[PDB]
């Protein structure tokens, strides 16, 4: 026998995420009694494009922030800012995401504010 | 002396929870009503959070329980693991 | 001693990808795990039922692919879906 | 003396609070809260520190979006008071009957 | 000439139509409705009969719970008559966003 | 001649959909912004309806693609089957 | 000689309402909801039943389970009336081996 | 052998609601690996209760 070099499926995929593992999590949970083999190729893909989606968004409210580290702040507002996004995420709560900086318009002060210049 | 502890939900938080909330004014009659709504809203989760509990055989009340009873909810919370 | 598993170095590994110089929170990154593990979660359950909708005993990349479309808007689907399929078409090719 | 008019300060606040995400409620008496009700259920139940702490994060997000509503039902009826009959409505609408 | 007051006849209706349960829109005209709609995304699409009756059965539900909804919105505005304004509101709180 | 089709959702049927919802009174404005809101929702649905039947491979909607797509909303209906 | 089959629960509603009302039918419309409603509820506690079996490791689903969807997903009395009724056949069956 | 008497599950619950479909339908829907057998017998008691209620 040869015993050929491993090599990992992700990698085969061009991949980062865990395919194998994501493989692993759907076999054990109930959700079918086979799986095919795209299918968790499929579902990592999915979640790396997310995933690369919601920190580069982030990182451009560090940089607007002048942070060079991401923080829970940053994911919240990045959420609310993207229309496809807060569908997705209406009804889900960021631990320690806070509020949108969002004020109605009629509760401002009027436009008798007193400096013209 | 304490009042059922409920008064721990003071009208300066309440204000400043309406003021995230974008709220400029508020009758006086607000904050009771509030504590009433926070209570029931409360109970509902506490009471699953429980059942969960009961479930694992433990006298301990986890944060998975408090997100598995969240979600039961409708009201999916992120960032404390799950 | 137990074993916890979790998608920070995938995470991570992204965000060199996509941002060299830039860090992130344990807090955050347990957020984007979270929110990785509902999506999965989301993403069987539809597949699974629609299996079953179809008397169908086997999940494939089809059920992926169907249950992203109703689950996805627009062209945050339809990004997802193109490279799922380059990744499925990756996968079959390098054998 | 010097001295604001109504509105400015409670302006400032909303967005100084609004920028921020630190927690509003304090610790301790919601501990007791928790506490009380969950012995109202069983006796002698603990609770982990975070799970307090995720309570409190989900009751205080719970609480600014029906203020939220609340106040857009307020300014719907032409008011900037909000009223109990308007947090009524917005908890009747998302079907949050009790 | 003999002559009822206005809403008379408006609280009749309602009386009829709540004590009853019969569609109220008509058969064809949301047939062609779907039928276009569904086009627009797959041509020479079918439908089952009973599929229609179902979507006009989750279509009138909806709107009778958005009206009612509305009713109170209105309600509360002190008002009888119902506004656009009503209605985007209560889609709002329901988060039906689009 | 025909106006899109979205026009026979006539004022009258949204009248008596309004007056089962109990509503007296009705602004001019209200009719379109309901066909609207209509179109929307039905969208939605049918979109997904059609989902469901590209999955199966059938170029026949059925009751049950209605079904699912109408679950999936949280709009649960009862008494098609399933 | 082709031919289907087409499972229901209509014969049991229609037997527990000749039990309660003896006097009444009902029509295939309503019958079809009722059989809607079972699947749903099934639909439901089976599924939650199977995640808190998930989360606590556990590979059987008891009436444990059962028991506790139920308080989860039930109200007050009648979470309560149904679950002495469930614990009260649990007995019965036990027994009647 | 003896092969006694075919008697059901519902029957010795004291039970309308067909126990041997609900643990069928059980099985099949990728609930759990295993399922006990009070399972089906509880649940089946909820929904029979629930319907009498209804009707």
């Amino acid at each position: 026998k040869a015993r050929a070099k491993a090599k990992t499926r992700s990698s085969r995929a061009g991949l980062q995420f865990p395919v194998g593992r994501v493989h692993r999590l759907l076999r054990k949970g109930n959700y079918s009694e086979r799986v095919g083999a795209g299918a968790p190729v499929y579902l990592a893909a999915v979640l790396e494009y997310l995933t690369a989606e919601i920190l580069e968004l982030a990182g451009n409210a560090a940089r607007d922030n002048k942070k060079t580290r991401i923080i829970p702040r940053h994911l919240q507002l990045a959420i609310r800012n993207d229309e496809e996004l807060n569908k997705l995420l209406g009804r889900v709560t960021i631990a320690q995401g806070g509020v949108l900086p969002n004020i109605q318009a009629v509760l401002l002060p009027k436009k008798t504010e007193s400096h013209h210049k | 002396v304490l009042r059922d502890n409920i008064q721990g939900i003071t009208k300066p938080a309440i204000r400043r929870l309406a003021r995230r909330g974008g709220v400029k004014r508020i009758s006086g009659l607000i904050y009771e009503e509030t504590r009433g709504v926070l209570k029931v809203f409360l109970e509902n989760v506490i009471r699953d959070a429980v059942t969960y509990t009961e479930h694992a055989k433990r006298k301990t009340v986890t944060a998975m329980d408090v997100v598995y009873a969240l979600k039961r909810q409708g009201r999916t919370l992120y960032g404390f693991g799950g | 001693r137990s074993r916890k598993e979790s998608y920070s170095i995938y995470v991570y590994k992204v965000l060199k990808q996509v941002h060299p110089d830039t860090g992130i929170s344990s807090k955050a990154m347990g957020i984007m795990n979270s929110f990785v593990n509902d999506i999965f979660e989301r993403i069987a359950g539809e597949a699974s039922r629609l299996a079953h909708y179809n008397k169908r005993s086997t999940i494939t990349s089809r059920e992926i692919q169907t249950a992203v479309r109703l689950l996805l808007p627009g062209e945050l689907a339809k990004h997802a879906v193109s490279e799922g399929t380059k990744a499925v078409t990756k996968y079959t090719s390098a054998k | 003396p010097h001295r604001y008019r109504p509105g400015t300060v409670a302006l400032r606040e909303i967005r100084r609070y609004q920028k921020s995400t630190e927690l509003l409620i304090r610790k301790l008496p919601f501990q007791r809260l928790v506490r009380e009700i969950a012995q109202d259920f069983k006796t002698d139940l603990r609770f982990q520190s975070s799970a307090v702490m995720a309570l409190q994060e989900a009751c205080e997000a719970y609480l600014v979006g029906l203020f939220e509503d609340t106040n857009l039902c307020a300014i719907h009826a032409k008011r900037v008071t909000i009223m109990p009959k308007d947090i009524q409505l917005a908890r009747r609408i998302r079907g949050e009957r009790a």
